[PDB]
């Protein structure tokens, strides 16, 4: 690093975007600058340079805030860009954009530092490893089962259950795995946070005393655009030392994905770009391209990452969500519709889809239930439309059977989460694959038409349908007597 | 005392409406009225009203009559203050534009006094501590939907179902009950619906020539460009202004219609070139309706009433210049084409109807039982 | 026709505000 | 010996320099007053420091300077211990219902010291006769003089005719 | 303020925004500072600083005297970012973003633009906040240091249900030992004068003022002071936070300071995106909420409590500006337009409302009462020629328990709720559940007529509250003795008041009947 301590001056503060003149030359693109100049601040600044303006002159985006900053203020180089540490002194360790420690429990042990910019694996380096990831859920686990090595997106509007549902992941999953994991707090709730930080104390993933198996990266709501941008590069290239250098299978989780999009739309328009469809960045594409690109299994390790998309206003077709979807391997599509009908976890099947939804990687029975599912709930929207216009009683013989069946379905795709004791009042269900399996399987036939609608309403495997089906039936048995007591 | 009275200025640049003028001895305050003293080519004078400053000694104005005939360097020169309008009971009878000229050909006005448009809305402390009945003397009115002092009412209706007719009856009522005078702002009106009220009001003697009068109109009609057409309905509110604070009154005001208020900003603020919010309109919307609605109030000297006419554009209640409206508004006043022709009036339908004041705590316990 | 006219509404309004953002980020090329 | 808080920091157990603040009290208030500054310095209340400030509570007249709109010594007394109970997670001892049966009959609110004794009697082994008599001299005190309860209460008849 | 150096002069006005030019020398000030502009000798007018561009010019938002501003005067710079008076002293008064009081009719400061809590320096929501509403604080109830987010169309009770939660502290504030106290901040967003007025009156006239400060930025102020009225609102707040005291918050609405900061986005030409409005339309509401927290053990305990307030047009949950909200707040209380204009007033959708940390803010003593009353309700809407369960029955009872006008004591709440649960209303229809409740709270049967004999419990007694609250109805000490207070009532409201209804069959009776019944909604 030849231009490691080459002095500039703060040529123009609008906004986080910030511009810096320097006397011998401006430095690389991506190169990280700390403000030396004092002021009445708090806390230090630090620009990364995304644009050059002419030869001397050079634009940048702050990760701190950019309050008290006079023109012409001392501005200094670092020797490349911004530098996080990595390895398994970072478990169990909370940290921001930068990669400083944020939990007060004294300095971290780092062996090394990597930059944050590193360039996505060629087409060499990738790998299919073809393996199912049992969730223990039903909906996910038939319909759009989430693979090993997979990107995996929970698209959904607020407040739907895109937080849930990741919550009940690392109770399902992250607990029982062998590699380590990364948290990517990108623009989200900082009271989260804190919640996350205990209850993995709690369940001792996270150890003060001993060994850890998790690292917090989180840039939330609070901070100002730069960082939300920079954070979620943060956590992956700790994750990417774990998947390259020691090998290793990985989980990432990005909870929101559409936060980093937000936040490089804010600094966009601050630096004087012209603005795409809907007010976006025209760099919206290329920014989830250099990005989710990284996110992916290689020959070295492999990284399995969840993300949480948030989809606003409720519009899909909206280019934040639309073009994160091509990126993905299991799409999971979370509608509010279906949310406030009464169905949790809100997932709308139909719009949700799996790239191992497939004869050779799952089994042939799998597919074949899995596909029914599918086929009947498309017959059943059709015969919801017939339904609000005509009635239930002007449906066909067989149509009607139908009706039955599919409206099972919907109810036995709901699930009582674990996570989510507090809010359903009841206790959790992990559903095996193989359960999820037989006792759909046995529906379609139609061996459960004779069992009651609400048996099979947040409920797990068909053990637990014939149990709520035999409480149905002793409290209709008690309430009858009640009303046969009285004669004459 | 009066600085900047008579500054000269020079007209910089023409675009449509919109005029800049460059002054010597620096620019003048905003919302400052200007005469453009150069040339008789013109039928009608020009007035210009500063609304933002370019630079130290330029500022951008709009028109409030037409801009024709108007060459560059122009001569210009400063009124004192904002746009002045004449006030009093010498307003009484009197037809008046934006501006506050008489156009009725009855000879010059008596005005002792001349008060500027563009006012502050009342502080705090002004506010009334009781929420006040405004009792229209009418039945559907008084007992289901009833009218508060200080209150904004709106009177919803299709064409030809008596709101010329409940308007004229609000004049005569408050006249008869609490004394008061009426003031109506003809905003983006038709100029021959304006000859129709200024008839029926000389018939029924609201408005007397040769005797006491209890009515002022201020028209600023669709002929007109959207600067007078944004600012007449402050002109008729400068008026009510004086009877509510100076001579402390209960008055109405009758302002017909409320959108062609946010519609003439609308033209304007696209002239100004300013980006359009949602719907195309100002990004100033709210704030427009903000400071004409807030003067509209029952302070502790006087009272203005105002029922308004609100358009609703293409039937889509959800657009911004209803829905920023109905926050401002206390009774909601609807009138139904059925329920006219049925025989029944006033067409209130009761049941689409409702008011703020409608509660145990304001009125009393026997009237809302 | 309540949730159908309401759509027709939204996409009235929505139709408005992409048609002007369109217009006026043409002359924020053109200055 | 060591102790720690949710997370697993330091905390500051020192209580004793806190507790010598709540005595010199004058007013109750204060002694709030200085429960926020212990916590403010890493610092959480102590199960004697409740029965301390439960003590200024007892002794002192009013809140402040001026008198404040419906005081209530019990009522800022009970608050005192569902904070240690349920948030702080701390059972109060012997000590603790004590002051508040001194309380009861000291302003003269009886009818709380019926419910509170009981409290006693169950919870925390027993309540030792002397306040048991005071609170029982002030139950036949309201029966002989005049009548218990407001009376305005129990002498209208209303049936129908009731003002609101 | 205080001034330093000038800076430079006015160059252009537009409205509420304005660029400067450098004086000789181009001192330069600083970016988010506070600026004075010589407006006359006497007189100065504040403004906030968004660009320092490459030319030397600086650009202004404009605050105060608007009309005073003009082209070539001469602006002095602060060189600090917008501090205000904050304290106990600024308690019972009308302030505006910049700190100036506003007068009404007959102090260390603190940083605006500050960060909030970390990971580590907040904790778990255990603190109960009492909204004072049996529909509320049952099934979506709020914790001190949360941010619950009331959203609904105009006129179906937003401000009201804010409002009477700052009413009803002042009953147990009064009480308690001023360290619990909830201090509240009622911030006054674009709103309309007079509204501002009535508000003012209604703290007054029950208290509230003692432990209430207004933050106020109405319709007429311009949008600088709107877009700047919340965050001036939570520094207020924080004071009491950061030294270990606990404080509400309410944002009377956040809706119409996006509008306001459109306004400014858009005149500075800013690119706008979905309904018009810039990029950081979302960070502008979620830095500001999340400055709203419940802290830590080891930074004294504190809490801002968020009721931020956004109006939806037409119960669309769908505009950016809502969802926006909804992604930031822990749940919502949603105010249905049907259920208004239905009866149920506050028209709180218990179905559409939600509170995303509620059993655990709960009080011991309201959560087992609480809990039931999910199940009773889920059975009743979804059951609901009629056919009447026990559910069915109870059910019923509750949503005519839950309307009210202003705010029940937790004490008068949770006994008639706790009636209702072990069935103490069956027999009472349901149009005379209010005179019930009325009867139960304000007069008592028991000790009108004869048959009293409880030794310790009845409802006069105010202070027995704070004993339920630890040691919870359903206990060894309350259970049996609060038994013979509802049987007491039950049988005598049976025998003796409610016989008038099958008698009263004549014209100025039944208008008597209705006059009464009308009233016993208000009072709870
Ligand atoms: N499995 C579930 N059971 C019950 N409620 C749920 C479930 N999943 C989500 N919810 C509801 O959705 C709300 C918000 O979910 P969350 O995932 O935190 O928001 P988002 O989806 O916007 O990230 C919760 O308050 C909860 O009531
Ligand atoms: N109070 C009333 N009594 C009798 N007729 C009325 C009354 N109000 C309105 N009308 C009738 O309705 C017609 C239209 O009313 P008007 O207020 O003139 O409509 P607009 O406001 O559209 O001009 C009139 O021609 C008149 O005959
Ligand atoms: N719980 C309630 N009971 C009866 N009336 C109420 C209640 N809450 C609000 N109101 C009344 O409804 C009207 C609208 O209430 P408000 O809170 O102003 O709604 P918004 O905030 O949506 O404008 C007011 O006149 C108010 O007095
Ligand atoms: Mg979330
Ligand atoms: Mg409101």
């Amino acid at each position: 690093a030849d231009h490691k301590g080459r002095v500039g001056h703060v040529s123009q503060v609008i906004g986080a975007v910030v511009d810096v003149h320097f006397a011998d030359g401006v430095p690389p693109v991506l190169t990280a600058l700390d403000v030396v100049d004092k002021l009445g601040r708090d806390e230090p600044l630090t620009l990364e340079i995304v644009q050059h303006l002419d030869a001397h002159t050079g634009r940048c985006i702050a990760m701190q805030t950019t309050d008290l900053l006079k023109l012409k203020a001392k501005v200094v180089s670092t020797g490349g860009n911004i530098s996080v540490p990595v390895g398994r002194e970072t478990l169990g360790r909370i940290f921001n954009v930068l990669g400083d420690a944020i939990d007060q429990r004294g300095p971290v042990g780092e062996k090394l530092r990597m930059p944050i910019h590193a360039v996505a694996p060629k087409l060499a380096d990738q790998a299919a490893e073809d393996a199912v990831l049992t969730t223990g859920i039903k909906v996910i686990d038939l319909i759009l089962p989430y693979c090993k090595g997979g990107k995996i997106g929970l698209f959904g509007g607020a407040g739907v259950g895109k937080t849930v549902i990741i919550m009940e992941l690392i109770n399902n999953v992250a607990k029982g795995h062998g590699g380590f994991s990364v948290f990517a707090g990108v623009g989200e709730r900082t009271r989260e946070g804190t919640d996350l930080y205990l209850e993995m104390m709690q369940s001792k993933v996270i150890d003060l005393k001993g060994e850890s198996k998790c690292v917090l990266v989180y840039g939330q709501m609070n901070e100002p655009p730069g960082a939300r941008a920079r954070v979620a590069q943060s956590a992956l290239t700790m994750a990417e030392y774990f998947r390259d250098v020691e090998g290793q299978d990985v989980l990432l989780f990005i909870d929101n994905i559409f936060r980093f999009t937000q936040a490089n739309s804010e600094v966009s328009a601050l630096l004087g770009r012209i603005p795409a469809a809907v007010g976006y960045q025209p760099t919206l594409a290329e920014d989830l391209g250099q990005l989710q690109e990284r996110i992916t299994s290689t020959t070295k390790g492999s990284i399995t990452s969840v993300q949480a998309v948030y989809v606003p206003a409720d519009d899909i077709t909206d280019p934040a969500p639309a073009t994160t979807f091509s990126h993905l391997d299991a799409t999971t599509v979370l509608d509010r519709a279906v949310a406030e009908s009464g169905i949790y976890p809100a997932v709308n099947p139909l719009e949700c889809a799996s790239r191992i939804m497939d004869p050779d990687v799952i089994s042939v029975d799998h597919y074949n239930v899995a596909q029914d599912v599918v086929q009947m709930l498309t017959k059943y929207r059709e015969l919801q439309d017939i339904i609000a216009v005509l009635g239930i009683d002007e449906l066909s013989e067989e149509d009607k059977l139908i009706v039955d069946r599919a409206r099972k379905l919907v109810k036995f795709l709901s699930q009582p989460f674990q996570v989510a004791e507090v809010f359903t009042g009841m206790t959790g269900h992990y559903v095996q694959l193989d359960d999820t399996i037989d006792s759909f399987s046995g529906l379609l036939m139609g061996t459960y038409d004779q069992v009651p609608e609400m048996a099979f309403y947040m409920v797990g495997g068909i053990n637990s349908v014939l149990e709520k089906a035999k409480k149905m039936a002793e409290e209709a048995a008690e309430l009858e007597k009640m009303r046969r007591a009285r004669v004459a | 005392v009066a600085d900047h009275k008579g500054r000269v200025g020079h007209v910089s640049q023409v675009i449509g409406a919109v005029v800049d003028v460059h002054f010597a001895d620096g620019v003048p305050p905003v919302l400052t009225a200007l005469d453009v003293v150069d040339k008789l080519g013109r039928d009608e004078p020009l007035t210009l009203e500063i609304v933002q400053h370019l630079d130290a000694h330029t500022g951008r104005c709009i028109a409030m009559q037409t801009t024709d005939l108007l060459k560059l360097k122009a001569k210009v020169v400063s009124t004192g203050g904002n746009i002045s309008v004449p006030v009093g009971r010498e307003t009484l009878g009197r037809i008046f534009n934006v501006l506050g000229d008489a156009i009725d050909q009855r000879g010059p006005v008596g005005e002792k006094l001349r008060m500027p448009i563009h006012a502050v809305a009342p502080k705090l402390a002004d506010q009334a501590a009781e929420d006040a009945v405004l009792t229209t003397g009418i039945k559907v009115i008084d007992l289901i939907l009833p009218y508060c002092k200080g209150g904004k009412i709106g009177l919803f209706g299709g064409a030809g179902v008596g709101k010329t007719v409940i308007i004229m009856e609000l004049i005569n009522n408050v006249a008869k009950g609490h004394g008061g005078f009426s003031v109506f702002a003809g905003v983006g009106e038709r100029t021959r619906e304006g000859t129709d009220l200024y008839l029926e009001m000389m018939q029924s003697k609201v408005i007397d020539l040769k005797g006491e009068s209890k009515c002022v109109l201020v028209y600023g009609q669709m002929n007109e460009p959207p600067g007078a057409r944004a600012r007449v309905a402050q002109s008729a509110l400068t008026m009510a202004e004086y009877f509510r604070d100076v001579e402390g009154q209960d008055v109405l005001l009758f302002i017909d219609n409320i959108f062609r208020f946010t519609q003439a900003n609308s033209e304007v603020s696209a002239l100004l070139g300013r980006i359009p919010a949602a719907v195309g309109y100002q990004p100033t919307l709210a704030e427009d309706l903000g400071q004409l609605q807030e003067r509209i109030t029952s302070t502790t000297k006087g009272s203005i009433t105002s029922v308004q006419a609100v358009y609703v554009p293409a039937d889509d209640i959800t657009d911004p210049a209803p829905a920023t409206t109905f926050s401002h508004l206390d009774a909601t006043t609807v009138l139904d084409r059925a329920v006219a022709e049925s025989g029944i009036y006033p067409a209130v339908n009761p049941l689409e109807c409702a008011s703020r004041i409608m509660d145990p705590d304001v009125i009393s316990v026997d009237h809302y039982n | 026709q309540q949730r159908t006219s309401s759509l027709y509404n939204k996409t009235r309004q929505f139709g408005i505000t992409a048609a002007l953002i369109e217009i006026l980020s043409a002359m924020s090329s053109l200055e | 010996a060591k102790k720690y808080d949710l997370f697993g920091y330091e905390v500051d157990t020192n209580t004793a320099p806190w507790i010598e603040k709540i005595k010199k009290c004058k007013y109750y208030d204060e002694a709030g007053e200085v429960l926020v500054n212990m916590n403010v310095s890493n610092c959480p209340p102590d199960i004697a420091t409740y029965n301390a400030t439960l003590q200024c509570i007892y002794q002192s007249p009013s809140k402040q300077s001026t008198p404040v709109d419906n005081e209530s010594k019990f009522c800022a007394m009970m608050d005192l211990l569902e904070e240690m109970q349920h948030r702080n997670r701390l059972k109060p001892n012997e000590e603790s219902w004590t002051w508040v049966m001194k309380e009861c009959v000291k302003s003269g609110q009886f009818r709380l010291g019926y419910c509170i004794q009981q409290v006693m009697e169950t919870e925390c082994k027993g309540c030792p006769a002397d306040l048991v008599k005071a609170n029982e001299a002030n139950a036949q005190k309201a029966k002989t003089e005049g009548k218990e309860h407001p009376g305005h209460l129990s002498q209208q008849a209303g049936l129908f005719d009731v003002k609101v | 303020f205080k001034t330093t150096e000038m800076i430079g002069y006015v160059h252009s006005i537009d409205g509420t925004i304005a660029t400067l030019i450098p004086a000789p020398g181009n001192p330069g000030v600083a970016y988010n500072t506070i600026i004075q502009i010589q407006v006359s000798p006497t007189t100065f007018a504040a403004g906030l600083v968004f660009n320092l561009e490459k030319d030397g010019r600086i650009g202004i938002i404009l605050m105060d005297n608007i009309t005073e501003v003009q082209s070539g005067q001469k602006v002095m710079a602060t060189g600090q970012l917008l501090h205000i008076p904050v304290g106990a002293g600024v308690l019972g008064k009308v302030v505006n973003p910049l700190g100036h009081e506003v007068p009404v009719g007959l102090s260390t400061l603190g940083k605006v633009d500050t960060g909030a809590p970390n990971i580590v320096s907040r904790s778990p929501v255990n603190y109960n906040l009492l909204t004072g509403f049996k529909a509320v604080d049952t099934m979506i109830p709020i914790g001190r240091g949360q941010r619950e987010l009331i959203v609904g169309d105009r006129q179906t009770g937003k401000t009201s249900i804010a409002v009477s939660t700052i009413i009803n502290q002042v009953r147990i504030n009064q009480q308690i030992l001023s360290k619990n106290a909830v201090i509240s901040i009622y911030v006054s967003i674009g709103q309309r004068c007079s509204n501002v007025a009535r508000i003012h009156r209604l703290l007054q006239s029950y208290g509230a003022l003692r432990y209430t400060t207004v933050m106020a930025a109405t319709a007429a102020e311009p949008a600088g002071l709107q877009y700047l009225a919340p965050y001036a609102g939570v520094t207020m707040g924080e004071y009491f936070m950061n030294r270990g005291r606990h404080c509400l918050c309410v944002y009377d609405d956040l809706s119409k300071q996006a509008v306001a900061y459109r306004q400014i986005s858009l005149l500075l030409r800013r690119p706008p995106g979905r309904e018009a409005y810039p990029g950081d339309v979302f960070y502008l509401h979620s830095r500001l909420l999340e400055r709203a927290a419940m802290l830590s053990p080891g930074k004294g305990g504190g809490s801002v409590t968020a009721l931020p307030i956004v109006e939806t047009l037409s119960n669309d949950v769908t505009a950016y500006i809502v969802t926006n909200v909804i992604s930031i707040t822990d749940g919502q209380i949603y105010l249905d337009t049907k259920l208004f204009t239905g009866g149920q007033r506050p028209a709180v959708n218990i179905g559409l409302s939600v509170s995303r940390v509620g059993s655990s803010a709960q009080n011991a003593a309201m959560k087992g009462v609480a809990g039931k009353l999910k199940g009773i309700l889920a059975e009743y809407r979804k059951l609901a020629q009629q056919v009447q369960t026990i559910p069915m029955i109870r059910g019923a009872r509750f949503v005519a328990l839950f309307n009210q006008k202003q705010p029940s004591y937790f004490m008068n709440a949770i006994v008639s709720l706790y009636a209702c649960l072990n069935g103490y209303l069956d027999d009472v229809k349901v149009q005379y559940v209010k005179f019930y409740e009325y009867l139960l709270v304000h007069r008592d049967l028991g000790i009108m007529y004869g048959t009293a004999k409880n030794k310790f419990f009845y409802m006069y007694v105010q202070e027995l509250n704070y004993l339920i609250r630890f040691f919870t109805l359903n206990s060894p000490i309350l259970h049996g003795e609060l038994e013979e207070m509802l049987k007491q009532h039950t049988h005598l409201f049976l025998q003796h008041y409610q016989s008038k209804m099958n008698a009263i069959k004549s014209e100025k009776d039944v208008k008597a009947l209705k006059n009464l019944l009308y009233s016993c909604k208000r009072a709870v």
